């Protein structure tokens, strides 16, 4: 994660993030859009992170410094790169599009007005294609992953030492191992309540009211694909 | 402080993700209620024990059989939940919820609660309910349902007003303990 994006985000709300003399310019009905807007990319650049400490965290200090073999380590992380390069450039386009709508003079004033169009592109074509076949990949190998971690916790000294040094930092409290891999599965279904709070607040222009309900489906569909295509695979 | 895993199922409007989000912050949300919990590893001490609870939503899950078992593995304890303005979602808690948490969670300790007892003398509620021939959840109904399907206990609480809210988790807590 960048210090821009963090200090970008860190409000509990679009509505304490803008300047209140921006906010008392608009309507309601526009803050309780943008509010549930700015928590869909807060939530998303979160994912991110989790991710990035999956990959570079344990991942990478786990083949660098305990030397541990690729198979091995293969099995605890399945599918982490394919998974952050989509959300890496999701991220981005929800980035630029609130980088485009900022004020002249200004690095926290904006409103989204057209989010819709950018969910149907991300869940449509192939981008859909590569959530779909990566999630299904991810979900089947989730609870290996789990048992994988837990045999090599409670048999290597120099696996169990390294899991408390690099998750000792306050930062890393919500983000051992087996919590990153629930945080990544959970990710997917938590899309269509923000999708559909967000249709909730965009009855103002019926052309975004239709993108976001397209959306919405596109989503479902999405997530059916995943759930019929998983099973747990054992070793 | 030992480690401990805390998961809430139930139905969509059961007030779930309201009240992971009011006792992770120990306050009901004064500008802008989250649509979404992520998780979080609450510090909690009780009779003299220090916990780490870690926290899990099912909310988004409910409709995906095969993604919903994903967030069971290593359970110590699930809250499972219904709303008091909602008798409909206490009828789903016997037949749908309790056989798939007895599958996936074996021996772990059930605790049933009713969420949003704000609304069980509220106005609107009583009078929307009656349009259908229901009514608010009653305390007994709740305490009926919860011998029934086995729980550990019954709980009320209201994440509105925070009444209840602390007390749940401590007990779920000294749940997790027990062996
Ligand atoms: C056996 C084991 C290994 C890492 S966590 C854990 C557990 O008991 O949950
Ligand atoms: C998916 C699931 C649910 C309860 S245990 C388990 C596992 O695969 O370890």
């Amino acid at each position: 994660s960048m210090e821009m994006d963090e200090k970008d985000f860190a409000a509990d709300s679009w509505s304490l993030a803008v300047d209140s003399s921006f906010l008392q310019q608009h309507k309601k009905e526009v803050m309780k859009q943008q509010d549930v807007i700015y928590e869909l990319i807060q939530t998303e650049l979160h994912h991110v992170r989790t991710l990035k400490i999956m990959t570079r965290l344990f991942r990478t200090g786990m083949l660098e410094e305990l030397h541990l073999e690729p198979g091995v380590v293969q099995g605890l992380f399945p599918c982490v790169d394919e998974l952050s390069d989509i959300h890496t450039r999701f991220l981005s386009q929800l980035l630029e599009r609130r980088r485009q709508a900022l004020c002249p003079g200004s690095t926290r004033n904006f409103v989204i007005h057209r989010l819709g169009d950018l969910l149907i592109s991300q869940f449509s074509g192939p981008s859909a294609e590569q959530m779909c076949k990566t999630y299904s990949e991810f979900c089947s190998r989730h609870s290996k992953a789990l048992k994988l971690y837990k045999e090599l916790y409670a048999r290597d000294k120099r696996f169990q030492q390294f899991i408390r040094k690099v998750t000792r930092p306050a930062v890393l409290k919500r983000h051992g191992v087996q919590e990153c891999i629930l945080l990544v599965t959970q990710r997917i279904t938590k899309y269509p309540l923000l999708i559909s709070r967000i249709l909730q607040h965009s009855h103002g222009i019926e052309e975004e009211r239709q993108d976001l309900t397209t959306a919405l489906g596109l989503v479902k569909e999405l997530l059916s694909n995943v759930d019929e295509g998983i099973y747990q695979l054992e070793k | 402080a030992i480690r401990k895993k805390l998961v809430i199922v139930g139905d969509g409007a059961c007030g779930k993700t309201c009240l992971l989000i009011v006792f992770s912050k120990d306050q009901f949300p004064e500008v802008y209620v989250p649509t979404v919990f992520e998780n979080y590893v609450a510090d909690i001490e009780v009779d003299g024990k220090q916990v780490e609870l870690a926290l899990w939503d099912t909310a988004g899950q409910e409709d995906y059989d095969r993604l919903r078992p994903l967030s069971y593995p290593d359970t110590d304890v699930i809250l499972m939940c219904f709303s008091i303005d909602s008798p409909d979602s206490l009828e789903n808690i016997p037949e749908k919820w309790t056989p798939e948490v007895k599958h996936f969670c074996p021996n772990v300790p059930i605790i049933l609660v009713g969420n949003k007892k704000d609304l069980r003398n509220d106005e609107h509620t009583r009078r929307e309910l009656a349009k259908m021939k229901q009514e608010p959840v009653k305390p007994e109904e709740g305490r009926d349902m919860a011998n029934r399907i086995g729980a550990f206990g019954y709980m009320e609480c209201s994440a509105k007003t925070k009444d209840g809210v602390r007390e749940v988790f401590e007990m779920a807590t000294r749940a997790a303990l027990q062996a």
